[PDB]
């Protein structure tokens, strides 16, 4: 059970990447990338802006 | 000021060598 919180708002540049709210909290999010991250919000699956969003847990 | 641009985006594609 993971959950991330995003600091600010963000619009993923990518296909593969996504983009959230700061109210808008994700689950799943554990770290992949030393810079990014992957999330999964109500099953989606991608990416999260480690400079935009933070991990909680 | 009292406003702050936002922060720079995360080398995707370009990283170091080193730690």
């Amino acid at each position: 059970g993971i959950t991330a919180v995003a600091l600010y708002d963000y619009q993923a540049a990518g296909d593969d990447e996504i983009s959230f709210d700061p109210d808008d909290i994700i689950t799943n999010i554990e770290m992949i990338d030393d810079g990014w991250w992957r999330g999964v919000c109500k099953g989606r699956y991608g990416l999260f802006p480690a400079n935009y969003v933070e991990l909680r847990q | 000021q009292r406003n702050r641009m936002p922060p720079p985006r995360p080398d995707v594609g370009s990283k170091p060598d080193s730690i």
